[PDB]
């Protein structure tokens, strides 16, 4: 490979840990800014419901009740080049609990694919695809 | 508050593709020898396991990878299985299983001509070892590329294993007589 694998693994962990911190902090305390963490064409499958486009995502997020997330598990992996040619991506998987205003606290699992956007300053990671589901969605 | 729904496949063709893949994958996974999965993973595939931080999951503890808690770059690196040889060798060391495939809740969340990302939610029973008959719940996220046949070739696989809740156990094991 043109670049050492460990380099991709280290980069993936750093990008994921920092992004997760920003993501849930924003979700809970700056909801209106959350959609900016997504790519324009990004989609979200929320408990079996597909939401497409940054505009629809913004409306979806403002639609949802206030939240309080507690993240306890984060894992990530650099995505193989064959799946995303000429695009640096990282798979992130999260587990924790969340309490939406108007309902009891429940556990959830979320996974998304982050994509690296090079730019003037530092590299910016954004969600290209997202998936969220309550462990007890059926009830 | 959008109503929570079951599996999301997007299209019928993808539903058929992914469900078939899952049936074949787990037929091998639950067989007693997972080497057949070598044909399902890319030479450069990645696989990692994570479990809750908060019936014991001791057998999954050693290989659990939680980067939010584990900070060491070297340990983080070693815990990520890389190459189909290491991925499948690791999987074949995990407890033998019996997954309830037909009850899987599957979400296909990403798709391009070169990528398919889908997460699988369900339960599996351990068939032997110290936790024989225990019911575990899991969420597994796969990223696959087209395979030279019409199938899928896994490049990324993240498995999250936890204990099934009281409600999940009750629902999974129930078999009441029929009533009006």
């Amino acid at each position: 490979a043109s670049v050492d694998f460990k380099t991709y693994v280290d980069q993936a962990c750093r990008a994921a840990e920092e992004f997760v911190n920003v993501y849930y902090t924003t979700m809970d305390k700056r909801r209106r800014l959350l959609s900016r963490l997504y790519m324009g064409t990004a989609t979200l499958v929320w408990n079996g419901n597909a939401v497409s486009g940054q505009e629809s995502l913004s409306e979806f997020f403002e639609m949802l009740p206030s939240s309080e997330f507690q993240i306890s598990v984060v894992d990530c992996q650099p995505v193989h080049d064959e799946a995303t040619p000429s695009q640096t991506t990282v798979l992130v998987v999260i587990c924790g609990s969340v309490k939406f205003e108007g309902n009891k606290q429940r556990d959830f699992n979320q996974n998304f694919i982050l994509t690296a956007q090079a730019s003037p300053s530092n590299t910016v990671w954004k969600i290209a695809s997202d998936c969220f589901r309550f462990q007890d969605w059926a009830s | 508050a959008p109503p929570c729904k079951g599996s999301y496949f997007g299209t019928e063709n993808l539903k058929s593709l992914v469900l078939h893949f899952l049936q074949q994958y787990y037929a091998i996974y639950d067989s007693g020898d997972r080497q057949g999965l070598l044909d399902a993973y890319h030479d450069g595939a990645c696989c990692s396991l994570s479990i809750p931080f908060i019936s014991s999951l001791a057998e999954y503890f050693k290989d659990s990878r939680n980067v939010k808690k584990l900070k060491d770059p070297t340990l983080r690196f070693r815990l990520l299985k890389h190459t189909r040889l290491n991925v499948v060798a690791f999987l074949n060391e995990l407890p033998k299983t019996q997954h309830d495939v037909n009850s899987f809740v599957v979400d296909i969340s990403a798709q391009t001509s070169t990528l398919l990302c889908f997460s699988v939610n369900g339960v599996f029973k351990e068939v032997d070892g110290k936790s024989r008959d225990s019911l575990r719940a899991f969420t597994r996220t796969f990223i696959a590329v087209p395979a030279s046949n019409s199938g899928l070739c896994i490049v990324n696989d993240e498995l999250f294993v936890r204990n099934a809740s009281s409600e999940e156990i009750q629902r999974a094991f129930a078999m009441p007589a029929p009533t009006p």
